[PDB]
């Protein structure tokens, strides 16, 4: 994936997260937990769903056409009738092959871009009160309790409240 | 003092394999099928007006082969010809069978209107043992076999105006006797001739005498021809022997009517798309059933399966 | 004490809606149209040599219908056949009319070179009241209706060599009398015949007798055929009755010439692309004007509007 | 977009911006101001213009072809002639539909990427003298007048000159 | 005290220009060609059973032109017709020549099975100086020129059943005398007739008398026709003059056989893909050699070169 | 490129690098050096090779088809034979053109992404001991001899061991 998050700097996925495409796991004074990010997950799904709907709600009506199976041998005219159909068929098969190939590649990179977006979003919230350990984890340098962790997940966290405490722990 | 918050994405046990630009084989959490590859094995009796030829070919139905008289004046969005259909009438040939079967199929109607042609000087409604309409002899319902009357056969010359606002499809033909004795015996003249024309088309056929393999006992063959007379025009048939006269015409219409060769049972359901192998859903972009289709149908493709990824890459934990 | 610097991008009041891989509807700051939806309604006069048939079809001009005499020896990159063109000459019929119209259209030249044909024993320059040339009875200009002379019709046998380096397009035909009396009365022989061959081919056509709908007062008709003679070959015409003789040949050439059916006025402008609906700009990739085109033209597609994004996404501003 | 800059971590757009696609807006001891980033804007415009030209200056010539409208019913041969043109038409209509789809999806990510590039280009310039507030704005921890801001925009900003002043504010 | 670590990527001296979505020209460190544009100039004698016509058209070989008897019963995956091939037997003409050349080429075999003649009343093995067979006057090996026997040409009526399990390809003809004298002199009847039929088809041809350009001294000609007899059916030939009789039939198989026109030498090598310009490698997706191709071949495209990038963008260094 | 690494914040490439696609270059107490990153390079190479193979090992067979050259003028039927072939040819020519265009554009962005991934992988390793100078180079604020640098390239660098020394240099 272009962003190197999924199957990248984030070693592996969680089979345990059954409530979303994205989330956090934390270990604090009070314990260890796991929520799933709705906003993030919903954004991946809405994009892949619109992406899907463009490809499957479409068919074209064709009634009387040319024949395609012959009971006897004829020659010139019949050859043309077959070439035509055979030609048409190969070109759509190519279109189909290419369609998914392209689509799938953009689909894998989009899920990667969404994971990364949540990470940068999170890092920007923490400011100077935390550091990116490189395994997809932020080491928050202050006591961040279940309430503090919730304020980060629902996006309410105030870096100013724990700033001093953190810098003390960071640059010591 | 510290706290540690890790970010992550999910994964699943049994993932799904999909193809990309940089991988022909890579696993994602979920995907959907794009290639309708299956059947019900049956053709739905609706939305399209379907007509089972049964034992009758659209042609024989048009000509009027005896066991095909139930099809008189029939209509169809989709005519269905069966593989065990047989012809049980007089040996016939149709130069350009495929095009007639075609235009008729597309008109999707067999509405025949009987016209008052007047054949003076000849014997009509002729028949054959190879046209047993019921136990007795007979002939194609829409054709009129003409023969000598009181030892003669006129230079026939009959006109029939197209005073309607639509196109008429006249289908006539000529008879090819097995021998000269037959020719002179039936039509007196030693050499026949059939000329059908409008102000726009003229076609003239000359009977050709010879012995041909017996079919339902007949060496002779009838060659069939057709003629479309446009509004404001007029039909003129001129012949001094061997003419198989028209009895009227077929109304010609334009639409989505067509024909298909199948053996697929016709059930009572609703499928927009129809194929020789039976109806099939049209919710998928592509299909691998049959290239022959009728209706709102997924494009046929060689690939029997194409998965569209609908989730991130799947990276399990061990 | 501290300063605050913010980065951003622009946005527009009313943006433009476009389609992506994840939005059949998303909004961008600016887009450009990929589909030419509109035509001028007129056909430009020129990168292409345009010839307006006016009241003549290409064929009638080729045959020499009296009013189509102005198109004599005319050339064209694109011939324009009008919906209200008509025929005012003798009733004719051309087997494979479409192919003739096509090969002449493609050749793009009506240069008729008159040769010195040798018709010994007959009466030339035949005509009818169905093809008046001024007050008198005329016939097609490039054709020679031959009839009996001094009570006989010779077994004609005429040879005409192509001692040139280019191909000759010979266009002749046979005449279909309305009755036997007419047959013997005009050609003496009860049965006519025309055989036109080269070392490469032959086309032996037999007259057909009978009554056909009066067209301009004529029951009879002229069937029309063509022959190509390659450099080093000679044309042999052998007929003992019913031949409508050539008067020479048309010089065949290869190029970009063609034919189109349109009622669109011809104007003085400059446009590469030509459609029956008029000329149109070729600056866009696609077009939804008409599938019939000529020249440097956009690929016709079904969609009427196709927007190519040319700006970022539009995000309002509070 | 894959980069989450436009229509993402940058809440809105600037309809006030009329000289460029991207730019800076400040507030400092001297007051507020606004300037468009020419370099950035031109880079996007240049790319998108090339993208467009690959699709406009191009059409091929076709003269004598096949008939496509018919006045009479013929059958087999005409069917083929229609099937052929119809087949041709659907294939091209599909190509047109896919081209813009692809092009447009790539055009939206490219513009987004170019926005992100400028942000990164700015963050790296400022070094340890500012902090990302999470909304596309940087909080420069040192007195930075019009000239100081201008040096940043024209890329001549000298981080050392303000490092000390900044470090004090940041970690006090 | 401090260290400096720089991350980078490579670049090359001379890169490669490639095309993208935002550049018609951009340089990358490496790329590969997708368009096969060159040929060895020779046709590899194999995977495909190749057969050089040398001087015989597939047709002449089928008919049995003397210098083509070497091809008797030959088979082929790909027949190769040379531009300098010539015909030196009796002047002939085939209506729908293209179709016959096609169905035979597709069959890929000339296996001929002589069948029991039954020509009672006529003289067989007619010949011509135009078809010299050594010093003598010959004729197509697979055809039987019938003529009068003891001042009379019977009303021929022979039957040949198809009791095998495969389709039979019968190819016969009819002769066009140069004059009436020739007609009666050769067939006695003043008008000949040939009717070949089955239970499924029937084609009756009428001879046509007249003078045609001399070809190897002959003004007359032979028009050639063919008939396919399905298993269970039977062949019936009925004529009273001008018939050029079949001597048996050709076995008809289906497969990957085909024909090609090319002057390329047939060397000894191995190449899946064959074109008239010679063989070509099929490792590339596209090719610009020729649109005519036989075997596993890249699609033909107008572009003479398409580079697929295989490395990053190449950024030099001042 | 969408990631702005190559032909972006990294002035130019290294022609001296002949054993890799991506690598490092240093200048420590012991002088200066250069080593290619196998991991990174291989990742790009492996992807581009797969990309290539989806386009090369593939061609279908066609034997008996329709004629495409003619010695005589015929009309209707022949026109159709040519239109069909010509139509076929343009559709494929279009497909080829679009394939390389899309492929190449994606190949350039991918190689660019892989470069950026390496940069990020490095930045995260160094933690608070280094600073991004904005040109693809990290200024390590601590004596880092050949061994120290090697540990970075092989990814075994222990940031704690130098944190103190580093933090002092950074914020003094
Ligand atoms: C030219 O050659 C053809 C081919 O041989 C020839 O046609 C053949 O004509 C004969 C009659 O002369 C046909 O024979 C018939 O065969 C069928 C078998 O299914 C029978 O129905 C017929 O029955 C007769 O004999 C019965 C004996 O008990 C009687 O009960 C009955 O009433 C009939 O008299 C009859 O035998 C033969 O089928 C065809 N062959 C084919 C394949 O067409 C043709 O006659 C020849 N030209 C001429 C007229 O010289
Ligand atoms: C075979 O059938 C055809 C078709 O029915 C038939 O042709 C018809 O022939 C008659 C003439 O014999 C045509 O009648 C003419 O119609 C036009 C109409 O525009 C008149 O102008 C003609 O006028 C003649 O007769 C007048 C008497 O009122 C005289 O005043 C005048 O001077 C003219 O001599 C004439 O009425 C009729 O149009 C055709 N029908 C068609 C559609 O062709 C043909 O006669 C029959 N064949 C034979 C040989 O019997
Ligand atoms: C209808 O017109 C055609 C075409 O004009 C015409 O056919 C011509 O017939 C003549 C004779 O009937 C042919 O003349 C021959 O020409 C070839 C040259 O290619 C010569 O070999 C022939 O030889 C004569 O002279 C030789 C001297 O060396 C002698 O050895 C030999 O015995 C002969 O005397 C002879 O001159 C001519 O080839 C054709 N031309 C064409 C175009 O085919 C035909 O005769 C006319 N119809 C009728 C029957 O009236
Ligand atoms: C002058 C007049 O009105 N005479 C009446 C007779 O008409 C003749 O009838 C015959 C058919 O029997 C033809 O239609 C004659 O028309 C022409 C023509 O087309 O102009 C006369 C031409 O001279 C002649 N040209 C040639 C080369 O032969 C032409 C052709 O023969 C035919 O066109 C071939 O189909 O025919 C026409 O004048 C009429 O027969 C008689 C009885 O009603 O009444 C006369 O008053
Ligand atoms: C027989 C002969 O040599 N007579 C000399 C005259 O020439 C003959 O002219 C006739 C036509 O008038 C034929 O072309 C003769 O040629 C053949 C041929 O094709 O080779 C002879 C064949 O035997 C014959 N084949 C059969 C089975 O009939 C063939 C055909 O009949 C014709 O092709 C029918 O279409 O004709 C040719 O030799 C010559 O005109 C005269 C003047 O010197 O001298 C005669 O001795
Ligand atoms: C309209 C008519 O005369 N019908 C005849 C028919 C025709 O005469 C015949 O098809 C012309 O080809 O011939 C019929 O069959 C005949 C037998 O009745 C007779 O025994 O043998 C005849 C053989 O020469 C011929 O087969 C028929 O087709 O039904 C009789 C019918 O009335
Ligand atoms: C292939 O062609 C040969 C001819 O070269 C055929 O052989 C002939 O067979 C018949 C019996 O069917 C003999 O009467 C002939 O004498 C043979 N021809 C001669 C003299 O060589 C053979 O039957 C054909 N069979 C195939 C392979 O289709
Ligand atoms: C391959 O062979 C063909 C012959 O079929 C060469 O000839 C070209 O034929 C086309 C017809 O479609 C003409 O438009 C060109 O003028 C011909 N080219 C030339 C300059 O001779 C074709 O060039 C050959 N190609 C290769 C790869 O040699
Ligand atoms: C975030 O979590 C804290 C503690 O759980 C809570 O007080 C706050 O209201 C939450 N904010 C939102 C909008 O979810
Ligand atoms: C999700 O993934 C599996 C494998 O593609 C698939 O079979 C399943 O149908 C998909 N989910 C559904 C039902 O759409
Ligand atoms: C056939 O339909 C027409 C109406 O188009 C009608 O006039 C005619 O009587 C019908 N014939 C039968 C068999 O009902
Ligand atoms: C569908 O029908 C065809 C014959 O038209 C048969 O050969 C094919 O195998 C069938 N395939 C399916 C989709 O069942
Ligand atoms: C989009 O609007 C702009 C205004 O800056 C104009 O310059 C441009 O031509 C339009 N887009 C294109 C590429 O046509
Ligand atoms: C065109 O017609 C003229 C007479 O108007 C004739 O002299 C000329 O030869 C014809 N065209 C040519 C040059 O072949
Ligand atoms: C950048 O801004 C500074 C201070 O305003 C000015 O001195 C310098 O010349 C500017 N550089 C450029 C190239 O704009
Ligand atoms: C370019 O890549 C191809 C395969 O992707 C490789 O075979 C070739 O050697 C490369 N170019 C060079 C000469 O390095
Ligand atoms: C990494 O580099 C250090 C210092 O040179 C060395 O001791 C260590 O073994 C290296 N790790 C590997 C296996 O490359």
């Amino acid at each position: 994936g272009l962003f190197g998050a999924i199957a990248g700097f984030i070693e592996n996925g969680w089979e345990g997260m059954i409530d979303g495409w994205y989330g956090f796991r934390h270990q604090n004074s009070e314990g260890t937990g796991q929520a799933a990010d709705l906003k993030s997950t919903q954004a991946a799904i809405d994009q892949i769903n619109r992406k899907l709907n463009r490809v499957i709600e479409k068919t074209n009506e064709k009634f009387h056409q040319i024949e395609k199976e012959f009971s006897e041998v004829e020659g010139r005219i019949q050859d043309l009738e077959k070439y035509v159909e055979d030609t048409k068929i190969d070109l759509w098969s190519y279109n189909a092959e290419l369609l998914v190939a392209l689509e799938n590649q953009h689909t894998i990179d989009l899920a990667d871009s969404e994971m990364n977006k949540l990470f940068e979003k999170t890092r920007r919230q923490l400011r100077e009160n935390a550091e990116d350990m490189g395994n997809g984890c932020f080491k928050i340098y202050h006591k961040c309790d279940n309430a503090c962790i919730e304020s980060i997940r629902n996006g309410t966290y105030d870096h100013d409240i724990y700033r001093d405490e953190a810098l003390n722990n960071r640059f010591q | 003092s510290t706290a540690t918050l890790c970010l992550g994405h999910h994964a699943v046990p049994n993932g799904t394999i999909v193809k990309t630009i940089t991988d022909d084989q890579i696993e994602v959490t979920n995907a959907t099928e794009l290639v309708q590859s299956s059947s019900t094995g049956k053709i739905c009796n609706n939305p399209h007006r379907i007509l089972d030829g049964r034992a009758c070919t659209l042609i024989d139905a048009l000509l009027g082969d005896p066991h095909c008289d139930v099809f008189q004046n029939e209509t169809w969005d989709l005519f269905v010809e069966r593989s065990n259909a047989f012809s049980n009438c007089y040996p016939y040939d149709i130069p350009d069978y495929a095009s007639l079967r075609s235009l008729v199929a597309s008109s999707g109607t067999l509405e025949f209107i009987t016209e008052g042609f007047t054949w003076t000087g000849v014997t009509q409604n002729g028949g054959s043992s190879a046209c047993k309409r019921g136990p007795a002899n007979g002939f194609f319902s829409r054709l009129n076999w003409l023969t000598k009357s009181e030892s003669a056969y006129p230079v026939l010359n009959v006109t029939m105006p197209n005073n309607d606002n639509f196109d008429k499809l006249y289908i006539w033909g000529v008879h090819h006797p097995s021998t000269n004795q037959e020719q002179t015996n039936l039509y007196v003249q030693a050499s026949g001739r059939v000329t059908v024309s409008t102000r726009r088309s003229q076609q003239t056929i000359i009977p050709n005498i010879g012995s041909r393999p017996w079919v339902r006992g007949q060496p002779g063959r009838i060659s069939i021809y057709w003629t479309i007379v446009k509004p404001g025009d007029v039909l003129v048939i001129n012949s001094n022997g061997n003419l198989i006269a028209p009895r009227g015409y077929f109304k010609m219409r334009t639409g989505k009517s067509s024909i298909m060769r199948s053996d697929a049972p016709i059930d009572t359901c609703i499928s927009e798309c129809i194929t020789p192998n039976g109806s099939i859903p049209n919710d998928k972009p592509f299909q691998n059933v049959n290239k022959i289709t009728y209706g709102a149908c997924p494009k046929y493709v060689k690939q029997n399966t194409l998965k569209l990824a609908t989730g991130m890459r799947n990276v399990p934990e061990k």
